[PDB]
């Protein structure tokens, strides 16, 4: 399962308290101080980006090949077999030209 | 051109040999070694799979030889709207081209039998060679669709009854060559 | 040299060559009239279709309309498959390296598909137990949160668990003790 | 029981904030399992928003998103970073190239 | 002087573009120029075209059935929804934008 | 040599993340004066910024 599209909004999260709770100002000051300390992105690495343990981290760009296969080029055989059908049909109709 | 006198025997036996191999290939319930299921749901996760042309079956499963005739199956996450995929599924439900090849090779039998019954009215004896080439094309398209479907690495292995699908093509074209080596003189003997 | 293409395509393309190796013949032997009027026999159809396939061949040619049709179509086929051979070696003669996770233990500090541990009761364990460098600190945070135990009480156990785990267990140790497992058979 | 059961981004940032500002804290789970909104009938706030509005909790630390209607009844701090609306679907497989490609 | 029909002139340079020979040859002034330069065309076109052939045969793209988040407005064979009583649900109720509405 | 062309467009396309910039004098760099980026580099101790 996959992200498609993108953000509809410049919205975000915040810490929240009862209205007028004394925690709001120390919370907000700590939130500011954390930003220049760079904690928030390192928490985000720890909870999303390091946990990108699936091969989808890499599988879309890896080197070399498992060799090429018929199904990738099989249509080339169709135009041949159709040419051989035409090579029969031409004789099948030129019979009536020689029959003239 | 050589052995001018015996070629009617050699061609009729070669044609009957090709027909025998063709109908053994079409009739055999196994062609190759693969991984899959014994039945149209041995069926739980995977099994070593031993299917034929129209039949799905397995080898060294918890049961063996209880094969089944295949039936039409859907696809997941689109890409079925494409005519190539749709037609590939419609064919895979019942492969027309091998049995059409059987019918063409039988009609070649009738054409060579028409050497004697109402004997050789005009250059009709040419028709066997046309039928043998058309049988060749029907086999090769059958192989192409079969591989291009089932190979979708595969880690498969191919048995002799798979290779009989090819060998019946190789031999059908050798019988084509024999049928031309017949016609090219027989029609001259008819028409000067 | 066959690596760029699968077994089954090398197997089956022979059947296409056989086909063109006799379709030219059928095309030519429809009522030439003189009998000589059409050249290509089986052996020359086979040859011209081969000189189409493996390229080269500057000596024969069909005059038939249907003949030159099937010749051009078979040349178009060959151009594709052979040039596809000429291309795909680029995927083999470049980036030939097999697999090598991971340098600097970068991925180890971030994923659990490969387990890793230090020697137990040893300088390296105590170093990870204390070292504050982020890669080392996070690898320690793993090992302290990794269960079951990753630490090996002997280098013998370390090497054994590395081998039995097919490299999905990585052993952390001092490089000269490490390199005595590389300069020495089985050196795997 | 206290705070070591829980793990996650909000659990960690909660620890970091409570350590930075040096106050004792207790993580607790909303009883109704909702993020929280005012009932259109009774105007009663459910969810974690209800837990704050009716004194069931002292602070909210969760992916409970900033909304203007919530700011009518609670205070949201400065945000740590932004995010937006998105769609989740099951992805189609990587496409095998066209038959004549 | 020329072993050529019009079908021969229509054929010889096809085979030359396929980079294989045919028994006929221009054998003439101003025929050297037409036959010979035509080699340069395949010598550059084919060489360059037939080089990434393999890669192209395995690009393994994705079909991306929807990308605009508004394609879902165009259809109902794919259903869509939001978290009940959720911020996104109530925002879509509240945000009176036609594409959203 | 045509492969040596089409296999590579990116020679270096200068420096991303200011990694080599932080480690060279070969390219000079600065922030806006009297600004919160300037102050951020003044204070933020992350290795590349510092
Ligand atoms: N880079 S990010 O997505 O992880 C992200 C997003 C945001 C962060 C911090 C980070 Cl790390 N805080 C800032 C806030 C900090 C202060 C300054 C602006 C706001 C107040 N804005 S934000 O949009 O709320
Ligand atoms: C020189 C060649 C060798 C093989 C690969 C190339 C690409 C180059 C095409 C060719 N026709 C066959 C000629
Ligand atoms: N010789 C080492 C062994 C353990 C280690 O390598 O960490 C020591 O004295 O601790
Ligand atoms: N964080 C959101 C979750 C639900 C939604 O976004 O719809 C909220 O607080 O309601």
């Amino acid at each position: 399962t996959m992200k498609v599209g993108g953000n509809l909004d410049s919205k975000g999260y915040g810490i929240a308290t009862p209205k007028g709770s004394s925690l709001g100002t120390p919370v907000n000051l700590a939130v500011l101080k954390l930003s220049e300390q760079g904690v928030l992105d390192k928490l985000k690495n720890k909870w999303w980006y390091d946990k990108g343990e699936c091969g989808a981290k890499d599988s879309g760009s890896k080197e070399k090949t498992s060799a090429l296969s018929l199904s990738n080029v099989a249509g080339v055989f169709y135009i041949l077999v159709g040419g051989l059908g035409l090579a029969m049909l031409v004789a099948l109709i030129e019979f009536c030209y020689k029959s003239r | 051109l050589f052995d001018r006198g015996v070629q009617m025997l050699l061609t009729t036996v070669g044609a009957f040999a090709a027909f025998s191999l063709m109908t053994i290939a079409v009739g055999t319930d196994y062609w190759l070694y693969s991984r899959g299921v014994c039945k149209t749901k041995k069926k739980n996760e995977e099994v070593m799979t031993h299917s034929g042309l129209w039949r799905t079956c397995c080898l060294e499963g918890n049961f063996k030889g209880l094969c089944k005739q295949i039936d039409h199956f859907p696809e997941d996450a689109d890409y079925e709207a494409d005519t190539a995929e749709y037609f590939l599924r419609a064919v895979r439900a019942s492969s027309i081209f091998p049995i059409l090849s059987v019918i063409l090779l039988f009609m070649g039998g009738l054409c060579i039998a028409a050497s004697e019954f109402y004997k050789t009215r005009h250059n009709i004896i040419l028709s066997a060679g046309i039928f043998f080439v058309s049988a060749g094309l029907s086999n090769i398209i059958g192989i192409i669709v079969y591989i291009s479907a089932n190979a979708g690495k595969n880690s498969y292995s191919y048995g002799w009854s798979f290779y009989f699908g090819a060998l019946s093509f190789i031999i059908a074209e050798m019988v084509g060559v024999l049928a031309v080596h017949m016609f090219i003189d027989r029609h001259k003997q008819l028409t000067g | 040299f066959l690596d760029p293409l699968a077994y089954e395509i090398w197997m089956c393309i022979v059947f296409a060559y056989i086909g063109v190796s006799v379709v030219l013949f059928l095309v030519s032997r429809f009522s030439p009239y003189s009998e000589s009027t059409n050249e290509f026999g089986i052996f020359n159809s086979l040859w011209f279709s081969l000189g189409a396939f493996m390229q080269q061949g500057c000596d024969i040619s069909p005059r038939s309309l249907s003949g030159r049709i099937v010749g051009g179509v078979w040349w178009f086929f060959t151009l594709i498959i052979i040039s596809s051979y000429t291309a795909n070696l680029a995927a083999f003669l470049t980036v030939e390296r097999m697999v090598s996770p991971i340098e600097s233990a970068e991925d180890l500090s971030k994923q659990t598909e490969i387990a890793y541990g230090t020697l137990d009761s040893g300088s390296t364990k105590e170093f990870f137990r204390r070292s504050k460098i982020a890669v080392f600190d996070k690898m320690w945070t793993y090992m302290r949160s990794a269960e079951p135990s990753v630490f090996v009480r002997t280098t013998a156990e370390g090497v054994a668990r590395v081998r039995k785990s097919k490299g999905k267990y990585a052993y952390l140790l001092e490089s000269t003790m490490n390199e005595y497992i590389e300069q020495r058979k089985p050196c795997d | 029981e206290g705070n070591e059961r829980y793990e996650g981004y909000c659990v960690d940032l909660a620890a970091e904030i409570a350590k930075h500002c040096g106050f004792k804290y207790k993580l607790t789970i909303v009883g109704d399992g909702k993020y929280g909104a005012r009932d259109a009938d009774t105007k009663i706030w459910n969810g974690m928003v209800g837990e704050l509005v009716y004194g069931k909790a002292d602070i909210a630390i969760a992916p409970l998103t900033i909304t203007l209607v919530r700011e009518e009844v609670i205070d949201f701090s400065k945000p740590f970073m932004s995010l937006g609306i998105s769609i989740m679907i099951k992805k189609p497989q990587k496409s095998k190239p066209g038959v004549f490609s």
